[PDB]
RNA sequence: GGUUGCGGCCAUAUCUACCAGAAAGCACCGUUUCCCGUCCGAUCAACUGUAGUUAAGCUGGUAAGAGCCUGACCGAGUAGUGUAGUGGGUGACCAUACGCGAAACUCAGGUGCUGCAAUCU
RNA sequence: GAGAACAGAAAUCUCCAGUAGAACAAAAGGGUAAAAGCCCCCUUGAUUUUGAUUUUCAGUGUGAAUACAAACCAUGAAAGU
RNA sequence: AAGCUCGUAUCAGUUUUAUGAGGUAAAGCGAAUGAUUAGAGGUUCCGGGGUCGAAAUGACCUUGACCUAUUCUCAAACUUUAAAUAUGUAAGAAGUCCUUGUUACUUAAUUGAACGUGGACAUUUGAAUGAAGAGCUUUUAGUGGGCCAUUUUUGGUAAGC
């Protein structure tokens, strides 16, 4: 059947991987602040590469999760950029999906040469009502198969509202 | 060694009676390669008691040879004759312990025939002398007594 | 410079195999264990004949390789390099030590000298399958290997169908009926347990209960 | 050189039992002890505070003192040619009650009955434990049951 | 699950299940170990727990001993017992928590003799205090908060229960800093605000702050109130007179039933399937190999 | 009998694929003024019990299911072992005597029991 | 395992599986999953008094440890530790 | 050696029954870890080679790795199971049961803990066997190079090592 086994978006998490720290980061940070509203979160390096020019614990990048209303806003506004056509690859077999765009300008937002230009990894995670159970504390159980967000049941939802294209094989 | 001590078999060719239960059948188990034994007849229980049968009275091995000795000591348990003893042995009485303890371990001489075997310290079944040879113990005893 | 085998024949010491403790140990002279048409099917060779030991002793790795060689060499050139499957059911896993030589006989603990395999009594060393039309050609093989070895060991006709667990007729029953299905160079059998699903997927040939 | 620590050699002694790791079940604590009870000693490997020394593993003594998280147990250990009295302060996880005594207790209270239930009757009791008596006779019929006669088999191989 | 996840035979074999009341995500044993267990020289002295749960709306207050056969409820009062005294709306709110706590406090203590002595605070400006032991004669009843899995945050309603069990004459040891109006940046309490939260003076000011800035929302939630004509203000008496109603008679009245146990027994075995005998199970397979196999 | 809060034993309770579930209870679920916590009211805190839902959680049933639990003169009185001999054998090793006696395998049967309190056609 | 600009085997973001296959200074072996591991919070019980106990044992010492008593404290809503 | 206090008394290199503890031998490896022979079946946008190719996140061969179900062989420093011999405790008068006092400990509480007062049931009073008895004290000798045999077993090719 089909009652409240709908399909909302769990959250939307943009992320700017920056091969360094400093001015270059805070900018990428700033960028994601004005874009999202919520003050963003930074991420330290996980170890040391030396051929990526990093040292462990270096504050390498930033990102931000946003859910509900304001999400779909920035989902569409960036789905705009990707001209509503993705790839069959882009969809996790566990139900979610994401994409990348260069230039944060391509989706509102001015230029300001004191901030520069950045890219974003746009990643959309779906889920259904009763997402809860597998994230609350008391009786943390696991949601049954006939409910688990799947790749098919997600391209289908995507193919519809947004009226965007799938592409590829 | 202890078990031989407990069954009062402290020297060679000396012999006793043993009431059979788990808790002694297991004792006998433990000492197969050192004793020979089996089921005594009526015939030889009499002769054991009659000829080399003695009673322990204030340690002191007192040789029986008159019914007054026995009544004097086993009389409290019934038992007032040298044959009353034998009864209380051969039948296992309500007083086998007191009955049997009373008689000093028997002192049998070497077999008058010979052990019949060529080497003693094998099992009966294996053509030796030790271990339980069932009623074949009467021919032995009777020749040692 | 290899020490005469008589030195280690008997299992005088507990299993000393190459380990994270051992480590320094050398390579085994017998490194291959299936010779002849080993890729062949169970039906392809019904006859099995064993080389079987009569002693609790140790078998030198070098003695193994050199014996495996002899009895592969013969069997082939006589009956044909595909006329048999020769398996070696014994592995040299037991490291032998030696005390090479100022010092005297203190701190004697040796360093690894060679491997050997530890055989029981009645334990098979070699197992060969063919068709019941090589028998002599096999058996004669094992008899010539016999010499490469210490200890009395003796040849035996297997009551079983080749390398299988199943004796001659009781095998046939499971194949002239439905339960056997090929695999590699051995075989799988129709289990009466578990998922009725894949149980009929595989072995479709069963389930009719005739030929 | 040699090495002889307090928990040495306790590889498999202080382990955990198969698929039995984890937080000790909650009854272990709910058990109550008094000065006098007989207790068996099994060290719980997970429970490092108030453990017992290995020697007392599998040993069994009497509670001589009760404290907050613990019981004082005494044990007759024997050094040299004699026994000394050792006192063990164990935690209530390393100790369980002893069914070596259940036999006895169950036998006195049952010996109470047989005794009373025969005095108010006609004495006639007999309530000491006798060992295993040899079997009295019996007759076995062959009706339905005729003897199947066996011989020893000859030598097969079937490897 | 995907083919490349999937549990091995080995895996399932060498696996050790947690308990059950932990697989169910219901019981924190680590706490239980330290709630349940008694000073080993206090012997059979029960250690009691003030159990405070929250259904998805309906508050649960059980007083409970422990027994190796299975924990023993001395007493139990639920927030859905709060008609009788005077509450029909908001029974998952802080103050119906205070009520239950008080109801739980007064109803046990009663069935435990210390009814007349140990009355706790009757006045309630909610100053910080603990029911103190009396000058000669019976120490109060002592009992510990079994907060369960509830997350200890300063202001949660789990503690409201506690403040009301403390008010109703129970010794239930507690520090103040989880009662609303506990100042963060100074170890210091404002009881003007706790005495608020006790009488629902946060719900009231929510009934008032919507009665003039949005009457759309006020209607949706706060519905039931309108249906009984109770606008804000009067809600402070509602609990005060609840209080009284409880302290006077908390003697627990059960439910009248209607239909017996055995009656419920019948109409439940209706919708209950049953297992199958091996003889049955045999045929099913046999029928399935007639079918699935023989080439249709 | 169900269900819930609290449990004891901690897989006969877990894993995998399906299906079925009244009534109540749980639950998913709505809201953000308040105490509270967050990069994000997802988690946590708070408010309503209203606006909605059996989809999932939860309960049970199905399966020559995996696992697991139990039994057996299934294997096997076998492997191993305590005791004995001026037993065999060049040895390696092995028979015999009085006792104790496994694991694997194989076959069958089983898939939570239940303590307190509250509630329900 | 599957997914996201530059981004590559290796950077960061997400989800699914995950009996511990990790981590807990060190050697190793025990032990640990709403912890004994990882992050955060507040602290000084690594404190004062003097007995008993366990190991090595002579049932001396030393080292190390354990459970109490008498204080003063830390933390937690609390039981507690 | 000297004795001393007692005596049916408590004693035991033994059994029995009841109840613990143990990871050796065996055993296992289509159970974990770690070794090890052999095929078979799958999987790569993806380890490398080759054919067609302008390339392909292209197809086809190819060999490797891994995954699946099988397969021969192992462990002092592996293990699910797990013996035999050995090993802790218990088999009453210092026992069991009723009544109801003491306290400063302890309980919500004369609750509980411990020690008690008053009462109740004798030798089938709580298995076997044995006992030229049992318990206790003081003081001093010699010794503190050892060797051998069966079974367990380490080193060494071995040894009358
Ligand atoms: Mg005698
Ligand atoms: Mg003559
Ligand atoms: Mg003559
Ligand atoms: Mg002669
Ligand atoms: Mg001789
Ligand atoms: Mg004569
Ligand atoms: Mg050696
Ligand atoms: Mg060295
Ligand atoms: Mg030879
Ligand atoms: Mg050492
Ligand atoms: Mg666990
Ligand atoms: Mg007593
Ligand atoms: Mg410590
Ligand atoms: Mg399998
Ligand atoms: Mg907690
Ligand atoms: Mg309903
Ligand atoms: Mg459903
Ligand atoms: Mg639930
Ligand atoms: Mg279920
Ligand atoms: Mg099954
Ligand atoms: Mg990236
Ligand atoms: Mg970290
Ligand atoms: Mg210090
Ligand atoms: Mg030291
Ligand atoms: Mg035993
Ligand atoms: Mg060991
Ligand atoms: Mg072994
Ligand atoms: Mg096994
Ligand atoms: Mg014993
Ligand atoms: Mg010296
Ligand atoms: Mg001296
Ligand atoms: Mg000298």
């Amino acid at each position: 059947q089909n009652p409240m086994r709908d399909l909302k978006i769990e959250k939307l998490v943009l992320n700017i991987s920056v091969g360094e720290s400093g001015d270059r980061l805070t900018r990428a940070s700033k960028v994601l602040e004005q874009l999202s509203g919520q003050t963003p979160v930074q991420s330290k390096a996980r170890y040391t590469v030396r051929t990526f020019g990093i040292r462990r614990n270096e504050k390498i990048a930033v990102h931000v999760t946003v859910r509900g209303p304001k999400a779909e806003e920035i989902l569409e506004r960036g789905l705009k950029v990707k001209e509503y056509q993705l790839r069959d690859r882009n969809f996790s077999a566990t139900g979610n999906f994401g994409f990348g765009i260069d230039e944060h300008i391509d989706l509102g937002i001015k230029y300001d040469p004191s901030i520069g230009i950045f890219g974003m990894d746009f990643y959309v995670v779906m889920n259904r009502p009763g997402a809860r159970v597998t994230r609350r504390k008391r009786c943390k159980g696991t949601v049954g198969n006939s409910h688990k967000t799947t790749k098919e049941d997600t391209v289908s939802w995507f193919k519809q509202k947004y009226d965007a294209d799938v592409l590829d094989k | 060694r202890k078990v031989l001590q407990l069954l009062r078999l402290t020297r060679i060719n000396s012999g006793t009676f043993v009431k059979v239960t788990k808790a002694t059948l297991e004792l006998l188990k433990l000492i197969e390669p050192y004793v020979a034994y089996g089921y005594p007849s009526y015939s030889t229980i009499r002769q054991l008691v009659y000829k080399r049968g003695f009673g322990k009275i204030n340690k002191q091995r007192v040789p029986l040879s008159d019914n007054a000795i026995i009544e004097a000591n086993l009389g409290k348990y019934g038992i007032l004759s040298i044959d009353d003893l034998i009864h209380e042995i051969i039948t296992v009485g309500p007083h086998f312990k007191q009955a049997n303890n009373f008689l000093w371990p028997f002192k049998l001489s070497n077999p008058s025939g010979g052990w019949g075997v060529p080497r003693k310290f094998k099992h009966f079944i294996q053509g030796g002398s030790f271990g339980n040879r069932e009623e074949f113990i009467n021919k032995l005893v009777k020749s040692m007594n | 410079a290899r020490r005469p085998a008589r030195c280690y024949r008997y299992q005088k010491n507990k299993p000393y195999p190459k380990s994270r403790y051992n480590r320094a140990v050398p390579d085994s002279k017998i490194r291959i264990y299936d010779l002849g048409k080993k890729k062949a099917t169970v039906d392809e060779f019904p006859l099995c004949v064993h080389l079987v030991s009569n002693e609790l002793e140790q078998l030198s790795s070098e003695a193994l390789e050199a014996a495996r060689i002899c009895a592969n060499k013969y069997m082939t050139t006589v009956s044909g390099r595909d006329a048999f499957h020769l398996r070696v059911r014994v592995h040299p896993f037991h490291v032998l030590r030696i005390n090479k030589m100022q010092q005297g006989m203190r701190g004697a603990w040796g360093k690894p000298h060679g491997l050997a395999a530890r055989v029981d009594i009645g334990q098979i060393i070699f197992s060969v399958r063919t068709k019941d039309s090589n028998k002599d050609v096999v058996v004669e093989g094992l008899r010539r290997a016999r010499y490469k070895f210490p200890g009395q060991q003796k040849i035996i006709l297997s009551k079983k169908w080749g390398f299988t667990n199943l004796d001659r007729p009781e095998y046939l029953k499971k194949r002239e009926a439905g339960e056997v299905k090929d695999d590699g160079a051995f075989v799988k059998f129709l289990s009466k347990k578990g998922s009725l699903e894949n149980n009929i997927r595989e072995f479709p040939e069963y389930f009719a209960a005739q030929a | 050189g040699k090495s002889h620590g307090y928990r040495s050699r306790t590889r498999y002694m202080f382990q955990r039992d198969f698929r039995k790791h984890g937080a000790v079940h909650l009854s272990t604590y709910l058990k109550v002890y008094k000065v006098g009870d007989i207790v068996d000693i099994k060290a719980n490997g997970s429970i490092q505070k108030g453990m017992p020394h290995k020697f007392y593993q599998g040993k069994t003594g009497v509670v001589y003192n009760v404290t907050k998280s613990s019981v004082g147990v005494i044990i007759n250990k024997m050094v040299g040619n004699r026994y000394l009295e050792k006192r063990l302060n164990l935690r209530v996880e390393h100790i369980k009650h002893s069914k070596c005594r259940q036999e006895f207790l169950e036998r006195v209270k049952a010996n109470a009955a047989k005794r009373a239930e025969a005095k108010a009757q006609g004495v006639a009791v007999q309530l000491k434990r006798q060992p295993a008596q040899p079997r009295e006779s019996r007759i076995v019929s062959t009706e339905g049951n005729v003897p199947q006669t066996l011989a020893p088999v000859p030598y097969e191989t079937f490897i | 699950a995907f083919q490349k996840d999937a549990k091995s035979s080995a895996y399932s074999s060498r696996f050790q299940t947690p308990f059950r009341r932990r697989r169910e995500g219901k019981t924190d044993y680590y706490q239980r170990k330290r709630l349940v267990t008694q000073h080993k020289a206090k012997y059979n002295t029960p250690k009691y727990r003030l159990v405070v749960r929250f259904t998805n709306k309906d508050i649960i207050c059980q007083i409970i001993s422990s027994t190796i056969t299975g924990d023993v409820v001395l007493a139990a009062a639920y927030s859905h017992e709060l008609p009788r005294y005077g509450i029909t709306h908001g029974l998952t709110n802080w103050a119906a928590a205070y009520a239950t706590g008080l109801l739980i406090a007064r109803r046990t203590l009663q069935k435990l003799g210390l009814d007349e002595t140990y009355k706790g605070v009757e006045e309630v400006e909610g100053e910080y205090e603990l029911t103190e032991a009396v000058e000669d004669g019976p120490r109060p009843f002592k009992v510990f908060l079994d907060i369960g899995l509830q997350r200890t945050t300063t202001g949660a309603r789990v503690f409201g229960a506690l403040k009301g069990a403390s008010d109703g004459g129970l010794y239930v040891p507690h520090s103040e800093n989880r009662f609303p109006g506990w100042d963060f940046e100074t170890e210091e309490i404002d009881p003007e605000l706790l005495r608020s939260y006790i009488f629902g003076g946060h719900v009231s000011q929510y009934m008032e702050e919507l009665a003039d800035d949005d009457e759309e929302r006020f209607s949706e939630l706060f519905k039931g109130y309108l249906a009984d004509d109770i606008d804000a203000d009067s809600l402070e008496d509602i609990y005060t007179s609840a209080h009284e109603a409880i302290r006077a008679d908390p003697a627990f009245k059960p439910t009248e039933k209607k239909f017996t146990k055995e009656q419920y027994a019948a109409e439940s075995k209706k919708y209950r399937q049953t297992k199958l005998s091996k003889e049955e199970r045999a045929a099913r397979v046999a029928a399935k190999i007639a079918a699935l196999a023989g080439q249709q």
